[PDB]
């Protein structure tokens, strides 16, 4: 049908024309702009409440939700046109292939900003969708049902500036912690996202998290095989991480750093480099902390991430390691210093990357303030020029940047 | 003194 005949059909008083013409523009769609230009979006929408017409519900929440998923104007234009309060409306459908659109639908619209985000929730979106998952046994539940539930969900709990209304969170959160005692991949993904999304963010949206109990099962999920799983909940853990330290001590006691061994050899680029970023928050934490690190034996990982890694990673495992010496003790900036750290650490003094020469200058500086505890100093210059460290670190008082050439004027007039 | 936290955004 061209678009004339379709408006002709819509247009009449007849159930069944109006059924056989919503049947041809979703073949169509299967010229948006035509059928706009017509009108024929607020039609759809209107028959999305023919409660005594399923197969019409059906053919006009497909129409409406191909429209949606093209460009903003066309969003919007489904979105002014009341798709979102509709299909709300049919979350609690008796039919639940038309209960399984409106999720869809609302998941799409949702996951295009925070204003349609917004908008999803505050026509009240949320409760009947966490009804749907209130059922007790999930199995119950359509595989892709329960997928598109999960994925608009995590949508809802997407996106910042601003981000999701704190009640809105409230209300879900319960709900994502459960999903992520689930045994199907997909659904075990979306819902680490979730969870990454809302630990993105200041402390108070860490402590809602944190504080329901999510971080044991997430700690799990790190050790997963599923790449598609372990990325999120290792986004998720981290975002946690860079917290107070009381929030980083409950990642700790639940055994996260028992799974950083793989992690941080993980021959995926992505997952070492976020795995040391999550160690270098770690080691920015207290000295019992610190300790940990070190009994888990993970020293000589991020000693090897700082030598053989791409150099972003390294940048990561630099960060580490001056955390390390800022907090740590005497004791614990020795045994650093016997898993070989100055040679790597020198190589990288070289860098044409300005923050990494601050950041290991940083350490260095904290390194000698232990020697000097130590009565140690003399060794440790010895050992720094035996690496090549005292040619570059001389050649970095001619260094452009102020913090660079003062910290590296400072180290060769007191140690060498 | 003690380490400095870096979140996501600061990190990249």
């Amino acid at each position: 049908w061209s678009v004339e005949d379709i408006v002709k059909g819509i247009n009449s008083n007849n159930l069944e024309s109006q059924l056989q013409a919503t049947q041809a523009a979703r073949k169509l769609l299967s010229p948006i702009d035509n059928i706009i230009r017509a009108g024929l979006i607020p039609k759809f929408v209107s028959f999305l409440g023919k409660t005594d017409c399923s197969p019409i519900q059906f053919e006009s929440a497909w129409a409406l939700t191909n429209i949606a998923s093209g460009t903003s104007e066309q969003t919007k234009a489904v979105v002014d046109g009341g798709a979102i309060p509709a299909f709300i409306s049919l979350l609690a459908s008796p039919h639940a292939h038309i209960s399984e659109q409106a999720v869809w639908a609302l998941g799409n619209i949702a996951g295009d900003g925070s204003a349609f985000r917004d908008l999803v929730i505050k026509h009240g979106a949320i409760d009947p969708l966490l009804a749907l998952l209130a059922v007790p046994d999930l199995s119950t539940l359509a595989c892709g049902y329960l997928r598109n539930l999960t994925w608009t969900l995590s949508n809802l709990c997407r996106n910042k500036n601003p981000a999701p209304p704190l009640d809105a969170v409230e209300q879900i959160l319960p709900t994502l912690v459960r999903l992520l005692h689930h045994n199907d991949p997909e659904v075990l993904a979306d819902s680490c996202w979730a969870i990454s999304y809302l630990t993105d963010g200041p402390n108070e949206r860490i402590e809602m998290v944190v504080k329901k109990g999510v971080v044991p099962q997430l700690v799990k999920l790190l050790g997963a095989t599923e790449l598609p799983i372990v990325t999120p909940a290792l986004r998720a853990i981290g975002n946690i991480v860079t917290g107070t330290d009381e929030q980083t001590q409950k990642v700790i006691d639940a055994g996260a750093l028992a799974v950083f061994p793989s992690l941080l050899t993980n021959p995926k680029t992505n997952i070492q480099k976020e795995a040391t970023w999550t160690m270098s928050n770690i080691t920015a934490g207290r000295q019992d902390q610190i300790q940990q690190v070190v009994n888990h034996g993970l020293v000589p990982f991020l000693v090897g991430v700082l030598s053989k890694a791409d150099f972003k990673t390294q940048k990561e495992a630099a960060w580490a390691i001056t955390n390390y010496t800022s907090g740590g003790t005497v004791e614990q900036i020795v045994y650093l210093v016997h898993c070989g750290i100055i040679e790597p650490l020198m190589n990288l003094l070289s860098a044409k990357d300005t923050k990494i020469i601050q950041v290991i200058l940083d350490a260095i500086s904290n390194i000698f303030q232990a020697a000097e505890k130590l009565g140690e100093t003399e060794k440790l210059s010895i050992m720094i020029e035996e690496c090549g460290g005292l040619d570059k670190i001389e050649a970095l008082q001619r260094h452009e940047n102020e913090s660079v050439y003062k910290a590296s004027l400072n180290l060769i007039e007191k140690y060498f | 003194s003690q380490g400095t936290k870096r979140s996501y955004e600061q990190m990249e």
